[PDB]
RNA sequence: CGCGA
């Protein structure tokens, strides 16, 4: 889970080469479906997604 | 914007503080438990127990020797009463020989999987023939479990650097019980506001009999010893008013007029005048009232004296209270009142209890007259938290009480055996006690283990059990989650109605709205807004009346008047006097001002000021001041000055409190919340941007956070706890709330920061959805144990 | 396959078996979810053979 | 992110021969002693309604 | 518990830089930003490893069963 | 139909109570049962099957 | 003393019974034994109005 | 009877009772010194530089002045009863709220100053830009 | 307006007491005022007496702490009043023959 | 998730019309003049009165709930899709609700427009006996904002009062989800057993 | 409908199709006339003054209610005249022992009918008030009158059609023009067909219909009623199911619950035996 | 009556 209440089962450990890789070369650690939102109405996670990156930079 | 304080961080881990914890809030969180438990032995008055035992008093039995004077001589009078109670800190004697003992640190109790218990000691006065001969002998009722980090816990006062030396979590907050190595704690409950009349409407009342209405005035009176006694006034449809009380798990009913004459010598005219006051222009009350007086007369024409009344009462209940054969029904009658009616006013409140009892009847008819609205018991307005320590004392007082009963029983059987008996004999005394079974600690330890309350009276507690709950160390959050936890009790869990689990607006800033479990416990388990504090001790009211009487309060002693027509002034359920509403509002405000100002001595800020403005069919008006224990006090900011003020829930309802300074309106708000974050749980505050999430979704987080695989603690090597989870590598969340550092969750990283793409790619993460980079994992990511 | 509670017969269906290596979890295609009413949030299902 | 409890290794079981409760000569809860899986009426009802009746029975 | 050896995402080896990182914040009194950049952490992948890190082993080390107080 | 023993301690379940209440038997061990060749586990989405 | 169908001795504060219940023309306190005549007064009026809480209406449903 | 500490009043002082004179029962805070006072309104006032704001039977001494007689001015012995009641009690004054100080226009989230480019395309440094 | 203060009697002269409305005693009924000097507090207990009745009353302790009552004799022709400190007596009434009425310990 | 610059402008503007909306319904329910100011004593007297009655209080919410919901529509209608910064198909959020993939126009609205009135028992926020819906509101408040109408949107965020309101509705849902589980399940067994 | 299959329900309703002749106003009038009329409805106030006492009744204006509830002050007089007092005096003595010129003739008549009425009067012109006096023993309790009276006034019925409370001309939905009936009495409506269409009368109460129109109509009512539920929630259930259930509950020709009770008649014991 | 849809 995130801190935003998104709970999910790990679906598959995903071979890293198959995990889409950034312009930078950073494959994501976790890949959460973009469809699992509007229903759960959790914006703070998008926001955190920004700030988290924003901080780390 | 907060920071990592990484240097400041590590310097702490490296060198823990040799003076005091760096996370004071974290302590102040658990304060309700320790504040309660320490208060058992503390306070200028000698501690709750020493006050509690003082209530039990003597246990009298008679040998029955004739003396050879038909003769009214009952033999020697044995007087059995305890004197003062002490609790030794946990100590280890080495086998026998009374070799010089060593202190016991809980780390040992954990690893040995035993209870962590201090010894329990009783100074017992064995008296014969009314102090003609008396015997002081100290006893040991067995090792008593002790709350960690309390005044009887050796760990107390240790600087964090020392706890590490004694192998406890550097920040260890204690506040709980080690029982058989299991960590238990008494989860706080919610009980009716003490020392405060409650105009109740319940259908269950009408069910109790034919002429019972559903109306009632319930009050929950609690002695300074924290024993709670309920007294309820049912309004009967015929116009009778039956005082109801409870004793030995049994309900009993009394005509209220009987009791008024029982309390104080008084004239019927005075009672009537004592209620109606200036309201004689009303027919309704008089009509209701005369049927109550003419009711008591000609129901009981053989009672022309308060004494006769007292005698009559004793006549009935002497059986009930097991009164000693010497005690006259006059004498017993006096006890019945003293041990039941409005206990919080003490044995000397006889003249006060009379007034208070009139006040209810006044209010009751008003409720029946519908002039005042009923009072929601579910409403946090009328509620108070019942601390663990106080409960743990209550039970203990019961066991002590029953213990004396056990002694007298041993003697009577020893008497009815006809065996030769000398009360003055010291060896005989020992002969009795050695035969007597005294281990209280085990019984208490039994309690904490089972959480099953076993008592002669239910302690005015609806449910019988569920009082203890295991401390769960899964993550750190779930652990601390317990100490901010509270609920109404399991009896309300089974109720079909869900109104009890409603998010009443009265919980603002007290019960965190966000943090509750889901499913069946939802709406029951609640958590205090992290700034919510509980009053663990009394506050001095000594000079309050002096202040009040100075402020224009007409003494309740004289100046008969009553009714919602004009304000009433009370302290912890004691009528000080009466004022016009307009005056009271000026008073309560002024008083509120001085309270914060602080320059006026004898007026502590924690005192609630309960001013109830008069209204149309609203709550019964008045001015209420609750300084006692177990109040929900929370901080606010006071606008006329700028200073911290403290606010109870009861008084919150009427106070206009702006959330943020920008919302302050002219002549509207007298107060403002410091930060709006003050209304949230620990975890609630921790959820980032929780205002952006959907509320039911945040509400999971609080429940998810408590289920995480976290860092339970650093003591793992020395902790023997059964089943334990630990996340191998935690990370400080970049996105953070300032409280995260204040509460110092740094010491317990609950998770990691993950590079996350919100995308539909693999297709394997459709429903639940969770794709983990494989290589990322194998790098140790999220590795648990 | 069965997902409790079983509201209606479609909540219990037969399935051809494909044996998948490497993992400890039953695993479904999505078309079944609407029937079983299964969200893949800690969901469990009873397999009968 | 927060790794939770409720790891799958804690939750699953299969094919309980062993327990065979003495009264009913039937299996027992899985847990960690080798139980089985309860069926129950709502599951029974489906079989009847589901269609897999011979099988179900 | 202790410094992760590799950046999860990047795979880059982050395990060594920690000591030097503390050194930077300590001695040089840099910000958090530059030190990382000075350590040569470009990808915010490998930056969060050190940046967010906690040495919680330090607290563990305080409990040593193998020695007197 | 049994007299109260010490008004508490609970009555020991009689034969009638074994059959009836809330199960007591028929709907415990008859109308439903624990079975063999059955496995409960966690579902995982696999689109590829 | 005597207010709203209630009758009190001025010595004792007793509430006093039906004036007519006494055969003799004097009313004596039960506690103080203070004696009053039977009727110093005719039975007093005691107006009692029904409240407005009760009933539905057309007009109270309006006004 | 006479309980402990009680010395019965031996000689009671004089109470010169009798448009006639008026009789006023008036409350005061005990802290107020009534022995030194002068005027009084007929409402609010000030006493000792502090400011202040504004059923029962009366007993008169015996002629012996060791005991108490009821107050009756009717000569009917019908009880003389209190003419006027003025409750002189402690008012206090309250500071007014200063809205200009306390009502504070919101301060926006402080922008973090000195944020350069951390990100650069593959194969380039900070200096190149 | 303004009211001149002629006199303040700081020694007992008169006293105020409370029974009920309409409470009346015979003319010969007198009252025995008892006085303790207790700390600074002056606690007055009043024993009233008549033939068949007993009037017993006493000042409240808690009230007289911060409360002070002064009755006064006001000349309306003048602006002056004669101020006299007086106590406030919480009081009750007992008839002697009704007083000692009592029952036995146990009814058998 | 973002509206365009103009969209927010539309959003704000329509919201500004919602101010007096609360006072209006009261004037209507009280049968007082529509222009009765918020503080009128007879207004409050009736508001004080209508509070004490549960039934009449149920009426006031229904009326007000109507009017404010009309406001909500005017927003969502005028704003989405029109004022949205990224447009369908390029806008994913719309593309999901629209295609019925996941979510609904409601969800997208609450994110990009406002949450709107919080229905509790079909009524608005309960009211403390003081006549305050919440410690931060004047007693017997005529504002819709104080009555649970939420002008905030999850994208921009919600004021604390709104939040505490919105937490209520949340609890109502969760409680209701639990009880729906048990109730119906008992019913079905009655049918099956006899119709087996 | 299903488990309890209770005869008495929370909301008994009678759907009353009206023709298109009767006007909306006409409909309203009929609904008011055939509704519920209580004495406590029209009473503005009541005063009790005390051994005897007098009872005043302030009503609304004779026009108002006789317009509003369509009440002849005479029947109103009569409503008060006989039943009302008989009700009144009843609980009175009941409680007592529990504790151990046009007017003139009418008045004389009324007084004769009862023990406790020694005087009577009424407003025979403006109808505004009713006033009368009751006497009791010189030794009698103070027992609360107003509560007795307020209790009777509410129980007191002026005009009611048995089991039918107050109707509410709903809106003529879906082109269908209907009066909604609270409570169920069909025979009552059967005299009313001058306006409504009796052949279109439908109910919300099965067992009532079964009693009146018999099993088939009752059955048809069931499918209709159940459907309304799932209709309201927009859900969709093929009538074939509802047919099966309805046809089942009617299998005995009575209206049988799915609970223990209806299950009694079943032949197979084990089903019953394993149910509850 | 705690944990999971
Ligand atoms: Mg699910």
């Amino acid at each position: 889970s995130s801190r935003h209440g998104q709970k999910g089962v790990c679906s598959r450990k995903w071979p890293t080469i198959d995990m889409p890789f950034s312009e930078t070369g950073i494959q994501p650690d976790i890949i959460i479906n973009p469809h699992a939102f509007p229903s759960r109405m959790t914006i703070g996670m998008f926001v955190e997604s920004l700030a988290g990156k924003a901080g780390a930079l | 914007t907060a920071d990592f304080r990484t240097l400041e961080r590590e310097s702490r881990f490296i060198n823990p503080p040799k003076d005091k914890s760096a996370f004071p809030l974290l302590q102040e969180a658990v304060q309700p438990h320790i504040g309660s438990f320490n208060a058992l032995t503390e306070g200028p008055d000698g501690g709750l127990l020493n006050l509690g035992v003082k209530d039990i008093g003597e246990k009298v039995i008679f040998d029955g020797k004739p003396l050879n004077s038909n003769s009214g001589y009952l033999g020697n009078k044995l007087s059995v009463s305890v004197e003062q109670v002490s609790i030794a800190k946990p100590m280890s004697n080495d086998g026998v020989s009374s070799a010089v003992e060593r202190k016991v640190y809980p780390s040992e109790s954990r690893q040995r999987l035993t209870s962590y218990r201090g010894k329990l000691l009783l100074k017992l006065k064995w008296s014969v023939n009314n102090g003609e001969e008396n015997l002081f002998e100290v006893r040991d009722c067995g090792g008593l479990p002790v709350m960690l980090q309390s005044n009887r816990c050796h760990l107390n006062k240790m600087s964090p650097y020392e706890l590490v030396q004694h192998k406890e979590e550097s920040d260890e907050i204690g506040g709980y019980f080690i029982v058989n190595g299991i960590e238990k704690l008494i989860r706080m409950l919610i009980v009716q506001r003490r020392n405060h009349p409650m105009a109740i409407i319940r259908p269950s009342f009408a069910n109790r009999g034919a002429s019972y209405s559903h109306y009632g005035i319930q009050i929950r009176s609690v002695r300074p010893d924290q024993t709670s006694q309920t007294n309820v006034l049912h309004y009967l449809n015929d116009g009778q008013v039956t005082f109801r009380f409870s004793w030995r798990k049994n309900e009993y009913l009394v005509p209220v007029v009987m009791i008024l004459k029982a309390l104080c010598h008084t004239s019927d005219r005075e009672i009537f005048d004592g209620i109606i006051g200036n309201d004689v222009k009303d027919s309704f009350l008089t009509d209701r009232l005369e049927l109550l007086l003419r009711g008591f007369k000609k129901r009981y024409p053989h009672l022309q004296n308060r004494t006769q009344v007292l005698q009559y009462l004793g006549d009935k209940f002497r059986v009930v209270f097991q009164a000693s054969p010497d005690q006259s029904d006059l004498e017993v009658g006096q006890e019945v009142l003293d041990r039941i009616v409005l206990v919080h006013l003490g044995k000397d409140g006889s003249q006060d209890k009379f007034r208070m009892l009139l006040f209810m009847i006044r209010k009751l008819y008003s409720l029946v007259a519908g002039e005042c609205s009923p009072d929601n018991p579910d409403a946090t307005q009328h509620q108070e938290v019942l601390l663990g320590g106080f409960l743990y004392g209550m039970i203990l007082k019961e066991k002590i009480d029953e213990y004396l009963q056990n002694i007298i029983a041993q003697v009577r059987m020893d008497i009815n055996r006809g065996m030769a008996i000398n009360f003055k004999d010291k060896r005989y005394m020992s002969r009795v006690l050695m035969r007597v079974n005294e281990n209280i600690g085990s019984k208490m330890q039994y309690f904490l283990s089972t959480g099953n309350l076993v008592s002669q009276s239910g302690l005015d507690l609806q449910q019988v059990s569920g009082y203890t709950v295991v401390a769960e160390k899964i993550n750190f959050y779930r652990f601390i989650s317990h100490f901010r936890m509270v609920h109404r009790g399991s009896f309300f869990a089974q109720l079909k109605t869900t109104t009890v689990r409603k998010l009443l607006p009265e919980s603002w800033g007290f019960l965190c709205p966000v943090h509750t479990p889901d499913g069946s416990p939802c709406g029951l388990l609640n958590h205090f807004a992290h700034k919510c504090r509980i009053s663990t001790q009394q506050s001095d009211v000594s000079r309050i009346p002096s202040i009040l009487y100075s402020l224009g309060v007409a003494p309740a002693s004289h100046t008969f008047a009553a009714g919602p027509s004009l304000c009433c002034v009370q302290i912890d359920g004691k009528i000080i006097g009466w004022v016009s509403h307009e005056q009271g509002k000026i008073i309560a405000d002024t008083l509120r001002y001085w309270k914060v100002e602080g320059k006026t001595p004898g007026l502590p800020i924690d005192l609630e000021i309960g001013y109830v403005p008069p209204s149309t069919r609203g709550q019964y008006p008045g001015l209420y001041l609750f300084g006692g224990h177990s109040r929900m006090l929370r901080p606010v900011r006071y606008l006329p000055l700028d200073k911290e003020d403290i606010v109870g829930p009861f008084e919150q309802v009427y106070m206009n409190i702006a959330v943020t300074p920008q919302e302050i309106q002219n002549n509207v708000h007298t107060h403002v919340e410091f930060t709006p974050t003050n209304i949230l749980s620990i975890l609630a505050n921790l959820t980032p941007f929780s205002d952006f999430n959907q509320s039911p979704r945040n509400m999971y987080q609080c429940q998810m956070g408590k289920q995480t695989m976290g860092t339970p603690g650093v003591a793992l090597c020395h902790r023997s706890d059964n089943k334990l989870y630990r996340l191998q590598t935690g990370q400080t969340p970049i996105v953070k709330a300032n409280l995260y550092d204040d509460y110092g969750m740094d010491n317990f990283p609950n998770g990691f920061n993950a590079v996350v793409a919100v995308i539909s790619y693999t297709g394997y993460d459709m429903d639940d959805a969770m794709i983990i980079n494989k290589s990322a994992d194998e790098r140790g990511f999220g590795y648990g144990t | 396959m069965n997902r409790q509670p079983t509201l209606h017969k479609a909540s219990m269906m037969g399935h051809k078996v494909r044996v998948l290596p490497n993992e400890k979890t039953l695993r479904l295609h999505y078309a079944n979810t609407g029937a079983y009413n299964a969200d893949f949030d800690g969901d469990e299902m009873n397999m009968h053979f | 992110y927060q790794r939770l409890r409720h790891m799958v290794n804690d939750k699953f079981q299969v094919r309980s021969t062993g327990p065979v409760n003495s009264l009913t000569m039937q299996p027992v809860k899985g847990r960690k002693r080798h139980g089985g899986i309860r069926v129950g009426e709502m599951e029974r009802d489906a079989l009847i309604g589901h269609g897999t009746s011979f099988l179900l029975q | 518990m202790i410094v992760p050896v590799r950046c999860f995402s990047c795979g880059k080896v982050v395990g060594d830089k920690w000591e030097s990182y503390l050194n930077l914040l300590q001695e040089d009194e840099l910000d958090e930003g530059t030190a990382l950049s000075r350590l040569g952490l470009k990808r915010y992948c490998c930056r969060r490893m050190i940046l967010t890190h906690v040495d919680l082993i330090e607290k563990f080390l305080r409990y040593n069963p193998l020695e007197k107080r | 139909k049994a007299q109260g023993r010490t008004s508490g301690k609970v009555p020991i379940p009689g034969v009638k109570q074994a059959l009836e209440k809330k199960e007591g038997l028929f709907r415990k061990h008859m109308m439903g049962k624990r079975v063999n060749y059955a496995a409960r586990s966690v579902i995982s989405p696999d689109p590829n099957i | 003393s005597v207010v709203g169908s209630l009758i009190f001795c001025l010595d004792c504060g007793d509430l006093l019974e039906n004036p007519n219940a006494v055969l003799g023309s004097n009313v004596e306190c039960s506690q103080c034994k203070a004696i009053y005549p039977k009727s110093q007064f005719s039975n007093l009026k005691v107006v009692t109005t029904t409240a407005d809480d009760a009933f539905p209406s057309s007009l109270r449903a309006k006004k | 009877s006479i309980p402990d500490g009680f010395k019965k009043c031996k000689h009671l002082k004089n109470f010169p009772l009798n448009k006639q004179q008026q009789v006023w029962l008036i409350k005061f805070p005990s802290n107020v010194d009534i022995s030194k006072l002068k005027s009084l309104p007929v409402t609010t006032m000030t006493i000792d530089k502090h400011d202040y704001k504004i059923n029962m039977t009366l007993l008169v001494p015996s002629e012996s002045k060791e005991s108490l007689k009821i107050a009756s001015t009717a000569k009917d012995n019908a009880p003389l009863q209190f003419d006027k009641v003025f409750s002189v009690s402690e008012t206090a004054k309250i500071p007014a709220i200063d809205y200009s100080k306390v009502r504070v226009p919101r301060k926006d989230v402080p922008k973090v100053e000195g944020l350069k480019l951390e990100h650069f395309a593959t194969g380039y440094d900070a200096e190149d830009f | 307006s303004e009211i001149e203060i002629e006199s303040v009697q700081d020694q007992p002269s008169v006293a105020v007491g409370s029974f009920f409305k309409g409470f009346r005693a015979p003319s010969d009924t007198t009252f025995d005022l008892y006085k303790k000097k207790k700390s600074e507090k002056d606690e007055f207990v009043l024993h009233g007496e008549n033939e068949r009745l007993e009037y017993e009353g006493y000042t409240d302790s808690s009230s007289q702490a911060s409360n002070q009552y002064v009755v006064g004799l006001f000349n309306p022709e003048k602006k002056s009043i004669q101020l006299y400190k007086a106590p406030v007596l919480v009081s009750k009434v007992v008839s002697k023959s009704s007083k000692n009425l009592r029952g036995p310990k146990i009814k058998s | 998730l973002r509206l365009t610059a103009e969209g927010n402008k539309w959003r704000t503007d329509i919201l500004k019309t919602s101010v007096d909306t609360g006072r209006e319904a009261a004037a209507e329910v009280t049968n007082l003049d529509k222009d009765t100011p918020a503080d009128d004593p007879e207004l409050l007297k009736r508001l004080q009165e209508i509070l004490r009655d549960n039934n009449k209080s149920g009426i006031l919410d229904a009326v007000t709930s109507s009017k404010v919901n009309a406001i909500t529509s005017q927003v969502v209608s005028k704003c989405v899709p029109d004022g949205t910064m990224k447009k369908f198909p390029c806008n994913s959020m719309q593309a999901m609700a629209l295609s019925g993939a996941k979510g609904s126009n409601v969800n997208v609205s609450q994110i990009m427009c406002l949450l709107g009135q919080q229905a509790l028992e079909g009524r608005r926020v309960p009211v403390m006996v003081s006549g305050k819906t919440l410690p931060s509101f004047k007693p017997y408040e005529t504002d819709a904002m104080a009555g649970g109408y939420v002008k905030g949107r999850f994208y921009s965020g919600i004021k604390p009062q709104e939040y505490y309101f919105h937490c209520m509705a949340g609890r109502e849902g969760l409680i209701d989800t639990a009880v729906k589980t048990s109730r119906s399940g008992y019913l079905q067994r009655c049918l099956t057993k006899q119709l087996e | 409908i299903v488990m309890t299959a209770s005869a008495a329900i929370k909301t008994p309703q009678m759907t009353l199709p009206i023709w298109n002749d009767v006007s909306d106003e006409q409909a309203d009038t009929f609904c008011k006339s055939i509704s519920k009329v209580l004495l406590s409805e029209v009473i503005d106030k009541v005063i009790v003054t005390e051994r005897s006492y007098v009872i005043h009744m302030r009503f609304f204006d004779n026009n108002e209610y006789s317009e509003e509830y369509d009440v002849s002050k005479e029947e109103l007089q009569n409503v008060i005249s006989n039943q009302f007092i008989h009700l009144l005096e009843a609980a009175i003595v009941k409680e007592i022992k529990k504790q151990k010129k046009v007017q003139r003739d009418r008045q004389s008549a009324i007084i004769s009918h009862h023990r406790f009425i020694t005087k009577y009067n009424f407003d025979d012109e403006s109808g505004k008030w009713c006033e009368f006096k009751l006497e009791l023993a010189a030794d009698t309790e103070k027992l609360l009158m107003v509560n007795i009276v307020e209790e009777i006034c509410r129980k007191s019925i002026i005009r009611q059609i048995p089991h039918i409370d107050r109707c509410v001309h709903p809106e003529p939905e879906n082109g269908k023009r209907v009066l909604v009936t609270e409570g169920v009495n069909f025979q009552a409506m059967w005299d009313q067909e001058a306006f409504i269409d009796v052949d279109g009368i439908t109910s919300n109460d099965v067992a009532a219909v079964l009693k009146t129109y018999g099993v088939e109509a009752a059955r048809n009512t069931i499918v209709n009623e159940i459907n309304n539920v799932f209709s309201r929630y927009a859900i969709s259930v093929s009538f074939r199911h509802l047919d099966l259930i309805a046809d089942m509950m009617t299998r005995q020709g009575t209206y049988l619950a799915f609970n223990r009770q209806g299950m009694e008649t079943s032949t197979s014991s084990f089903m019953k035996m394993s149910y509850e």
